[PDB]
């Protein structure tokens, strides 16, 4: 389980330099779209060195398939466009490596702050050299939760409104900073208790909720199930925040 | 782009918006050095 | 050359990030010590409190200071005021998460002058003095070239400590998510009030904020082409807490469209 977050972190690596060394340029969605591109670029190049036959699956072209069909590779190597786009220094690249369906290996790097939080099963997750630990609440007092606004999918809002309403009544605070992928490696270092959206997709939260699982935490869709693999009504946290925050949001469901 | 000319009065705040500084001297070049 | 007093700010808010960031990598040293209604104080707040006046009285022994903590610690010269918040968004800090600043402003005869603020874990240092214009570590800072409200995208703070107008604001939100792109929630309104001087939110708002928080951005988003203004177009929100800033055309948008969802309490 080692090489495969070997390349995975290398391409990180070279991704997170490309990005940031092309953000030292001015500017005042052309230039996002192009470091998009050649972000994936360097990436897919990078990785064909090694196994060029996993099957990648990227945000923009579906999936570009591969003759070895045992391993996935979900890739966004920009999320929360919208922070780039207007000069915001809070994104990450995010790399999922996963089996059968399922996920095993999930690396997130913050270029900015080069923030790096590598995760697996069993091993852990790891922020540079950290056993993380998540958050270390039980309740909904003094709590915060990295929200998220349907900046695609208005329609919910409404209830999402009396949600956040509820929510506000409950725990302490809100946060809001757009890369999904970011609000879930911070429930994973317990920088922020719980965390919940709605309507995403896996290629942003993949890597993200195998964190948040591996440092101790769950994931769950809005109806507590698991068909968020598909719907991305993500609920994740430990336990404790889970439950006090799924008693009070599943009363007002719409999905 | 635009189709219509917006115009009205200005507040001193809008005006403060639109500056780059407050001017102070009425000097306007050194002529030992242009 | 430079402004003086800036100066000596700006001397002061490098010691104090830098012992900020010094802390910030022991949590078992600083402690939850709350004040309010999910307000905390940490003791480190307490400490760079001290270190900030410490490093003022050597230059000015006679100026009134202004301390969310010491209140208000007289001068000998109480015609120019400092305002300070040694940390802003306590929380932010507590659950260790790696965004936010100190923030120092000098008032002169109640005109805010100048002001400073710096967060250290980025370490980014967005400085402004009247008459001169706003600087983000060299760059000038002209706020978003937004002019509408369609692909704007809007900072904000939340009543967690008045939640009595949690609907009513809550209820704004809703209007406002109508009309804007997105939201931005960080958590310490000097430095969301920084991004709006640097352009990185198209605008921003909140309700019940202490005067001693928005005295270090209003003078900065003011000389970053920016302006500011209560949920009316007054100027009663040095006392309201209840800001609303951006550049001048979307403030303009922001309040035609708030006006009519405001809870008359705070007009
Ligand atoms: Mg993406
Ligand atoms: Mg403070």
């Amino acid at each position: 389980m080692h090489p495969m977050l070997n390349i995975a972190v290398r391409a990180a690596r070279k991704a997170g330099n490309l990005i940031a060394k092309n953000y030292e340029t001015p500017d005042a969605n052309d230039f996002v779209t192009n470091v998009d591109k050649a972000a994936e670029a360097v990436i897919i190049d990078t990785i064909r060195k090694s196994y060029p036959q996993h099957t990648i699956i990227t945000e923009e072209s579906g999936e570009l398939e591969g003759t070895d069909q045992d391993v996935q590779w979900v890739i966004d190597p920009l999320d929360g466009t919208t922070n780039f786009i207007k000069r915001l220094p809070h994104f990450a690249v995010s790399i999922a490596v996963r089996i059968k369906g399922r996920t095993e290996v999930a690396v997130v790097y913050d270029p900015m702050r080069n923030e790096l939080f590598t995760a697996t099963r069993g091993q852990g997750a790891q922020l540079n050299g950290y056993r993380l630990r998540g958050s270390t609440a039980r309740d909904l007092d003094g709590t915060i939760l990295a929200t998220g606004f349907p900046f695609k999918a208005k329609q919910y809002a409404t209830t999402y409104i009396n949600i956040v309403g509820k929510l506000f009544n409950e725990c302490a605070d809100f946060r809001r900073t757009g890369s999904a992928a970011l609000d879930l490696a911070y429930v994973a270092a317990g920088r922020v208790d719980g965390f919940f959206e709605i309507g995403l997709r896996p290629w942003d939260f993949a890597a993200g909720e195998l964190l948040v699982r591996e440092a101790g935490g769950i994931v769950s869709d809005f109806t507590g199930g698991h068909n968020y693999m598909l719907t991305g009504n993500i609920v994740a946290g430990n336990p404790r925040v889970v439950k006090a925050m799924l008693a009070n949001m599943r009363d007002e469901l719409s999905d | 782009e635009f189709d219509a000319i917006k115009i009205a009065l200005a507040s001193p705040d809008m005006i403060r918006s639109w500056s780059f500084g407050e001017v102070k001297k009425p000097e306007t070049i050194n002529y030992r050095t242009f």
